[PDB]
RNA sequence: AGUAGUAACAAGAG
RNA sequence: ACCUCUGCUUCUGCU
């Protein structure tokens, strides 16, 4: 007797057991080594889908430019970028007519948001390409290096506070004949030694004033860094992703904000809406698209997938979209929205680490960077790479980058591209044929609903949709798309079978220990269980079991097994003592070797609150010591919020609410000085917060100096301290004497 | 008063020309920028990193201060902390055992007003503790995905209005130009000022808790029957697609 | 030319503050000299009232100490001004004015608003009374010596004099230079947002236009003016018919078997590649009180019990992996046994020649500089190794069969939860007595815990002992049906050097595992292993040989991490089956857990199609189905990689198409061979993918036959 | 060797 | 070889 797990599908329909088709207890795929091979593929493919268009040379950058828009229509079913402007405009006009006032309202709101948006908004953009150092950096550090560097070139818009004047400086910086900036330089130093020679040649990193030409800067400002995407599920082979620089970030926020305002009011968009709100919106839409089916007709649904989605979408079309959408807006805002598409139309792709060459006999290896990619006969590259590099040449720049006018980078204009997708869905019909289409859109993913008299006419409508999308530069995957009679379909990994079904496996990795800290992770753990009970059909038995699994993972992860256990370890030694010393052991937290108190009915209550009145007074005094050294300086987001790949959690602040040490690899790199740079900023900010206690909670505002604010606050504090009898004349005189020098 | 200490520190800082130019060139707006300047890097795989980190000797960073110094270097052969300092906190790095030592033999702090600070969480527990449970039945349930209030509130406000109220409670001198809200919620403000008077808990923590009981969390959930927040907070136990659990809150 | 006047008559401090104030109201000093003047005058008058006056230590006004009589609120940034105003109001126990004051008198304890008017002071006085009521004292001045103060105004006569003198002095100087008309004559300009494009960005935009446009100005007007109606219909009329979605109605006969090459006997059968043994495992059992202990001590006590196996120094080589060194591997095994058996606490292994070989010491290539590498003709970019193509192996089916089977042992370490109160909780606890028990007793569960606990300790050793070779026992704690606990020793493992920076960095792990399985019975399964015959055991009545499976293996931080989280295999399987119990419970109006598992007075035990026996469907229990899914989820971890990810994702399309056929929903397809191409390229050397492809085809066959009936 | 799989690790930096 | 630092800290150039 041989077991076959697929036989389960004989008894249970596949949607009803779809969770068992997701292997999410398995390791997700990671990349090793360089991503240059994948990035070069993207460059080749992107140009392959557009090379029947117009080729020219940019007189700004000298790069090789390819323009497929208004190019020759395709005569095959290969991926096409040859979008026709008039067809895009007609699609948008239809959307405008279908949604009166929406375009101007979206523009209005996006504009007024921009007007109140401050520069610090750009600190939450995650990893960012830093043009000063030509490396990826945190958003905040990249923003800071740009502002300080701009000051060296008579650019001080950032001081005004708003995002607009900072963006003004960004585009004006492109006119500067030279850009001066700070960057670390590795300077060789010959130091007097003690051995025979009496000298040793070290390499010291120290900040230096550097400068580059106007053209060199423009290229950097137009550049995007690239790398391989890791931990992406459900794919055999790896792919490249890009990271934008700081110059374009501000402009992209506004365009996506604009697109978001539109998407929120489109019945077809599965974006930005998410979770249960998405489920509700989509099932309502399916009901209507099914109810409208002519009596005695046939309704079909295409489970859709778009191929080479980003590679075929064109910046020039997105420029046309902003222009059309912002029709009734003031010129300054129309110009503002045009910048991001323009910068993308002239984007340059950095090609990554390059390739590694080796000698198996000598057991040697070396990294050949992208500038020196052709500093070597192509015979010495392998077969696939050799062919790539040949096709790369016409777009290759000697500094080791590649021109890339057409295409988008993976997921940059998500909202705006969704609007384009919906624009296609909004056509509904062609030539008054006896069918109507409609559907759902979410970036590359779509679902097409088609009502007709018979199914052959449905397929004609699908063919017309397929052909219409070609005119917008949208390419439907014929390999991964399928179609069937309305009633069941898939969309963004949500499975519908006369109603959306649960897919418990999708969320399964989130049940694990999150890795924020002991306190947060307990709250997060129980909350995940609680939410999955509500949303993803996790019954009470599985939920209770999930509590058990988590505590097990929790105890082994944080080495905090029960005090009555005999497991050994550094922490466990003290946990056992705590067990012996404590009377109210049921009041001990799990992290302190205490018993798990959690069940279904109390998942939503913080652990410390559940156990508070069971605690030994001396224990709770230690655990909740307000000046404990483990918590440190908090932010209201550091107490409440955590990421998942954001959810908020309820936890009491205590000694378990600690923070991990800073990664110390930087100690050995040429980025040493950022430590001193950080610690300097920190001192100033810490003292500022001493003067202004609300700084941590509400953002300080002001174009005046930090010093001026602190000085005036301390002068007033002192003055009123003296008159209220909190300060003696001796103190007040010294206080005013000190402030006098300042 | 801490005023004179602050002034002496400020004068100290201005001896260092690096810190001086920072305080001069950095606008109050730009405090929000340099606050977030650091060598750290958003962890893309925290669950992995934590399991890895918990196997190292000194994965935690302490706040530099006297309380940190009360933790001994070692305890019965266990290295609780190291002399090497963290790049971020500039304080000593320590083991997870250090946390356990503190909770076992550390200084006993003051928890006066704790229950008033976390009053919101204790009211959850009280609603559960005083609740009675009816029967559980099995049968089909029609759930509708509605926006519902997840947590019961002290007094619901828009985020802006709530922020202003919290400024009047915790940071009146920095609250800026007065609002209509200050007048409307004057009794709420007065009451919270009294309740939060003695606490030594950090104001930012107090702000977070005030925010939980003023700012509503209204999210879409599949619900059937009562949609009041005292039910929604227990929703995971009240119903599924195929069952009902009668619940009378306290 | 007032800007010249302002510079000569007012101090620098005053002018700066006035300009800053205008900036806060977003207004240009250079385009509004009149406003700049009025703000300068107003600010100075505030300072004129203040400059001279002070307070002594008894709170009495005098004229010249560091405590002035007046606080000058005007002239400083809003946030500072409000800080000052509220600090004063709160400190002196008075209400905070809703508008921003110009002065505060420390002696009067009153806020003051200051006014400057060209007309009547009385008019301006009562225009302020409307708005401030009487929250502040008023001090209105004019240029021709007129003025209006509130009844309790703090202004002394001498100060009033300086203010009016200074104002008239200014009035004279202005009219003397014909600048008074500039102040009177209206000055007002509309404030638009300022965003303008320089040369470079304008040029970049010009070359960002579609073909058919000369410049951006052309595109903008075009988009603004023209009606594109009919454009889509026109382009579709001239677009080639070769551009089509090529729809094809799907039929059962269109669905051929996937990956036909897995049946090709010209290929090698897929070998065993997992990190540890599974169904072939053998744990040396040693009864205990049931509580935890040092892993070295456990292994030492198990090996003391089975001392004949422990002391075996003369084994029999049975099978040898191609590139393995059986002498080094055996020496390493002896080193492990001797190290764990000794009295020392340390489990560190000496970096011997045989341990250096087994753990891959010094095998990483040397990094040389690119200049040297470029000039070296012999250094090339390696061709990438591709996963081999394998055929079905019988052992994968065997593993699935045995792991799905019940045993007498339980290995799960599930901790406590608070006692039940709500009926829902009681229901959950009663359900678990069926679900968790069913899984806890099956073979797969015990194998899972072996992986989980081993990866747990291996991860720790890898970080804590990076530079040390270390022997790590492979263990479990097991409980029989009588409740007696046993420590299980499946073997010993050697951790090599583990300076794991990158998450994909590899630590070599050499495994030595016990087994009753003779590798010669199914040699195709064991090409990676070097197996010794080391002894015997009386399992029941007769002997079974005990082998030692030796293998150089490896893992990384990621694989170790997900290993520690493999317990979640419980949830994925349990959620699926509990859902069915809840659906069944809904129909009949009571908890159907017992009825599904064991059957009822009114209900037959729930059965599932579980597998085949010489061609025919075989039914199985609800519990069996649970164990099969659980095992399936465990195999996802054990054999998880990109091949499994791709296979599962792409084949899921065919699954949903097959469902459409079964539902008679008339599915259509656009490129079927393309869809198959996506699936079949994921079928290489992953044992579970290959076996799933086989199972897929078998299942597909039965669905085809069932479609007819 | 081995891990692994379109390119890496099998220590790196001073 | 010896000592020091590092275990997600990014490498275009300085080289």
């Amino acid at each position: 007797m041989n077991i076959n797990p697929y036989f389960l599908f004989i008894d249970v329909p596949i949607q009803a057991a779809i969770s068992t088709t997701f292997p999410y207890t398995g390791v997700p795929p990671y990349s090793h080594g360089t991503g240059t091979g994948y990035t070069i593929d993207t460059v080749i493919r992107t140009h392959e889908y557009s090379n029947k268009g117009k080729q020219y040379i940019s007189d700004v950058t000298g790069c090789t430019m390819v323009d497929p828009t208004n190019g020759p229509l395709p005569e095959d079913n290969e991926p096409s970028a040859y979008a026709q402007l008039d067809c895009v405009l007609e699609a948008l006009d239809r959307m405008d007519e279908e949604h009166p006032g929406l375009f101007q309202a979206a523009s209005q709101n996006a504009m007024e948001t921009l007007m109140v948006t401050t520069v610090d908004k750009l600190t939450q953009g995650r990893q960012t390409f830093d043009w000063t150092v030509c490396r990826n950096q945190p958003a905040a550090t990249a923003l800071n290096t740009t502002i300080t560097s701009f000051r060296l070139n008579d650019l001080n818009g950032a001081d005004k506070g708003g995002l607009i004047p900072f963006c003004q400086d960004i585009i004006d910086s492109l006119d500067r004949p030279e850009m001066t900036f700070f960057s670390v330089k590795n300077i060789k130093k010959k130091l007097p030694a003690k051995n025979r020679k009496g000298f040793l040649i070290k390499r010291i990193p120290m900040k230096v004033k550097d400068k580059i030409t106007k053209v060199e800067y423009i290229k950097r400002a137009l550049s995007l860094n690239t790398m391989t995407k890791d931990a992406e599920r459900g794919k055999l082979k790896r792919r490249a992703i890009a990271t934008a620089g700081i110059q374009i970030r501000g402009f992209v926020l506004v365009v996506e904000n604009l697109a978001k305002n539109i998407c929120e009011n489109l019945e077809q968009s599965g974006l930005p809406v998410g979770g249960n709100e998405k489920k509700a919106k989509l099932s309502n839409a399916v009901a209507k698209m099914l109810s409208n089916c002519p009596p005695g007709g046939i309704s079909m649904t295409v489970t859709g997938d778009n191929t080479k989605w980003n590679e075929c979408l064109n910046p020039r079309i997105f420029l046309a979209m902003t222009e059309r959408i912002t029709r009734d807006s003031p010129i300054w805002f129309r110009d503002f929205c045009s910048i991001a598409p323009v910068l993308f139309s002239n984007k340059i792709a950095r090609l990554g680490k390059g390739f590694m060459i080796t000698s198996k006999t000598k057991r040697l290896k070396a990294q050949i960077p992208c500038p020196d990619l052709f500093s070597i006969p192509l015979e010495r590259y392998n077969e696939e790479t050799r062919a790539k590099l040949k096709k790369l040449k016409p777009f290759f720049n000697e500094e080791g980058t590649a021109s890339l006018s057409p295409g988008m980078m993976m997921g940059m204009f998500n909202m705006l591209s969704t609007v384009l997708g919906v624009a296609a869905l909004g056509i509904k019909n062609i030539g008054n044929k006896e069918y109507l289409w409609d559907g759902l859109q979410s970036s590359d993913d779509f679902a097409l609903f088609v009502n007709a008299k018979d199914e052959e006419t449905c397929m004609e409508g699908i063919n017309d949709f397929y052909r219409t999308c070609k005119l917008l530069g949208i390419n439907m995957s014929k390999k991964k798309s399928y179609c069937n009679e309305t009633g069941m379909f898939e969309f963004t990994s949500m499975f519908y079978r006369d109603g959306f079904v649960s897919n418990f496996a999708m969320e399964l990795p989130s049940f694990g220990v999150a890795g924020v800290n002991e306190s947060a992770d307990m709250a997060i753990g129980m909350t995940i269980i609680k939410n999955n009970m509500i949303n993803n059909g996790m019954g009470p038995a599985t939920a209770q079991t999930a509590i058990q699994l988590f505590i097990a993972d929790y105890r082994y992860t944080y080495k905090c097994h029960r005090g009555d256990s005999k497991v050994e370890g550094k922490r466990m030694k003290i946990i056992k003592e705590l067990w012996e010393n404590t009377k109210g052991r049921d009041g001990l937290l799990v992290a302190d070797g205490g018993p798990n108190i959690y069940n279904l009915r109390n998942l939503h209550i913080p652990e410390i609150v559940l156990k508070y009145n069971l605690m030994d007074p001396e224990y709770k005094g230690r655990l909740l010591h307000p000046q404990n050294p483990f918590v440190g300086h908090l932010s209201i987001e550091g107490i409440k919020e955590a990421d998942i790949t954001k959810m908020d959690y309820d936890a009491v602040s205590g000694t378990h609410s600690w923070r991990t040490k800073r990664n110390r690899s930087i100690l050995n790199t040429d980025q040493r000085n950022m430590i001193l740079e950080e610690q300097c900023y920190a001192k100033c900010c810490n003292l500022f917060e001493a003067c202004f206690n609300s700084a941590s909670y509400r953002k300080p505002v002001g174009q005046h100096s930090m010093l001026e604010a602190m000085a005036h606050r301390l002068r007033m504090d002192a003055r009123l301290d003296y008159e209220s009898g909190r300060m003696s004349k001796d103190d007040f005189e010294k206080a005013m004497a000190h402030l006098g020098e300042i | 008063g801490m005023t004179l200490a602050k002034i002496e520190l400020l004068k100290q800082l201005l001896r260092d020309n690096e810190a001086k130019t920072v305080l001069k060139q950095t606008t109050v707006d730009q405090y929000n920028i340099i606050r977030k300047f650091n060598t750290s890097r958003i962890e893309k795989n925290p669950s992995l990193r934590m399991k890895w980190a918990m196997c190292s000797n000194f994965p935690l960073a302490l706040t530099k201060g006297d309380m940190a110094n009360r933790i001994p270097l070692e305890y019965k052969g266990i290295q609780l902390k190291t002399n090497a300092e963290d790049i971020g906190t500039k304080g000593q790095m320590c083991s997870i055992a250090a946390v356990t030592w503190w909770n076992t033999y550390g200084p006993i702090g003051d928890t006066e007003g704790f229950e008033r600070v976390y009053e919101s969480f204790f009211l959850r527990k009280m609603r559960l503790d005083n609740a009675t449970w009816g029967r559980i039945t099995f049968g089909p349930v029609e759930r509708v995905r509605k926006r519902v209030l997840l947590n019961p509130l002290t007094k619901e406000m828009p985020p802006d209005e709530a922020s202003n109220v919290i400024m009047e409670i915790l940071f009146p001198k920095e609250a800026g130009i007065p609002r209509e809200s200050t007048w409307i919620h004057r009794e709420l403000i007065k009451e919270k000022r009294e309740k939060l008077k003695g606490t030594m808990i950090t104001p930012i923590v107090l702000a977070y808790m005030l925010e939980r009981e003023l700012v509503a969390r209204r999210r879409f959930l599949p619900v059937a029957g009562a949609t009041s927040a005292e039910f929604i907070e227990m929703l995971h136990c009240l119903q599924g697609e195929n069952w009902r659990q009668i619940y009378h809150p306290g | 030319s007032m800007d010249t006047f302002i510079t000569r008559n007012f101090q620098t401090t005053i002018i700066q503050k006035a300009k800053n104030t205008m900036a806060e109201f977003s207004e240009d000093p250079e385009l509004q000299p009149a406003m700049l003047f009025n703000i300068c005058v107003h600010l100075e008058v505030c300072y004129v009232i203040s400059d001279m006056n002070f307070l002594d230590e008894e709170g009495k006004a005098y004229t010249a100490n560091l405590r002035p009589q007046y606080e000058v609120i005007e002239g400083m940034p809003r946030t500072i001004a409000w800080m000052v105003q509220r600090s004063l109001a709160q400190e002196h126990g008075i209400e905070t004015p809703k508008y921003l004051a110009d002065l505060f008198d420390y002696k009067t304890k009153r806020f003051i608003e200051v006014g400057i008017t060209k007309g009547l002071a009385d008019d301006y006085f009562w225009k302020k009374k409307e708005k401030l009521g009487n929250s502040m004292e008023l001090m209105i001045f004019s240029y021709n010596q007129d003025y209006s103060l509130s009844n309790e105004s703090s202004l002394d006569e001498e100060g009033k004099g300086r203010v009016l003198s200074r104002l008239t002095e200014l009035q004279a100087e202005l009219s003397l230079k014909n600048l008074w008309q500039v102040l009177i004559g209206e000055e007002d300009v509309e404030k638009g947002i300022d965003f303008k494009l320089g040369q470079t960005i304008s040029r970049l935009r010009d070359i960002s236009v579609p073909a058919g446009f000369s410049n951006f100005e052309g595109m903008r007007s075009y988009i603004d003016n023209i009606d594109p109606k009919g454009a889509i219909e026109r382009n579709l009329a001239r677009m080639s018919p070769l551009v089509s979605v090529t729809p094809k109605k799907l039929t059962w006969e269109d669905l051929r078997p996937i990956g036909p090459h897995i049946y090709n006997h010209e290929l090698p059968e897929v070998p065993y590649n997992a990190f540890l043994l599974m169904s072939d495992e053998l744990g040396l059992a040693n009864m205990t009180e049931g509580k935890s202990k040092k892993p070295k001590t456990l292994a030492k006590e198990c090996l003391e019990k089975y001392s004949t196996l422990r002391d075996q120094t003369d084994p029999i080589l049975i099978m040898k992996s191609e590139k393995a060194n059986e002498n080094f591997l055996w020496k390493l095994w002896r080193d492990c046994v001797n190290t764990i058996s000794n009295e020392e606490m340390s489990n560190e292994l000496q970096k011997t020649n045989y341990a250096k070989w087994a753990t891959g010491d010094g095998l990483t290539y040397q990094k040389i500089m690119k200049e040297v590498a470029i000039d070296d003709e012999t250094m090339c970019q390696e061709e990438p190794k591709i996963p081999n193509k394998c055929r079905v192996a019988a052992w994968v089916q065997t593993e699935m069969n045995l792991l799905s089977t019940l045993t007498s042992k339980r290995a799960l370490d599930l901790p406590e939860i608070g006692p039940d109160v709500a009926p829902v909780e009681h229901v959950g606890s009663e359900r678990r007595k069926y679900f968790v028990n069913e899984i806890n007793y099956c073979k797969a569960s015990t194998v899972m815990m072996k992986y989980v606990l081993f990866h747990t300790s291996l991860l720790n050793e890898s970080n804590a002992s990076m530079g040390k070779y270390k022997v790590i026992p492979i263990t479990n704690r097991v409980v029989n049906e009588k409740g007696e606990s046993f420590d299980m020793l499946y073997g010993l493992a050697v951790k090599g050097q583990s300076h794991l920076r990158g998450d994909t960095d590899v630590v070599t792990v050499v495994t030595f595992e016990f087994s009753s399985t003779d590798p010669r019975v199914d040699s195709g399964k064991w090409p990676k292993y070097t197996v010794f015959r080391i002894g015997s055991l009386f399992v029941s009545g007769r002997e079974k040989s005990v082998y030692l499976y030796c293998r150089v293996n490896g893992t990384n931080k990621i694989q170790m991490k997900w290993g520690m989280e493999a317990r979640r295999c419980l949830l994925q399987s349990m959620q699926q089956m509990e859902a069915i119990v809840e659906q069944e419970s809904s129909i009949q109006g009571y908890d159907m857990t017992k009825a599904c598992f064991k059957g009822d007075r009114v209900n037959s035990p729930k059965t599932f199609s579980i597998g085949t026996q010489e061609g025919k469907l075989v039914k199985g229990s609800f519990g069996k189905a649970l164990r099969v899914i659980f095992t399936k989820c465990l195999m996802h971890y054990v054999f998880g990689n990109a091949q499994l990810e791709g296979f599962s994702a792409e084949s899921r399309r065919l699954l949903l198409l097959i469902q459409a056929l079964k539902d008679r929903k008339g599915p259509w397809v656009f490129d079927l061979e393309g869809m198959y191409s996506g699936i079949e390229e994921c079928i290489s050397n992953n044992p579970w993918v290959i076996q799933s492809a086989y199972w897929f085809n078998e299942w597909l066959g039965f669905e085809k036959e069932g479609s007819k009936v």
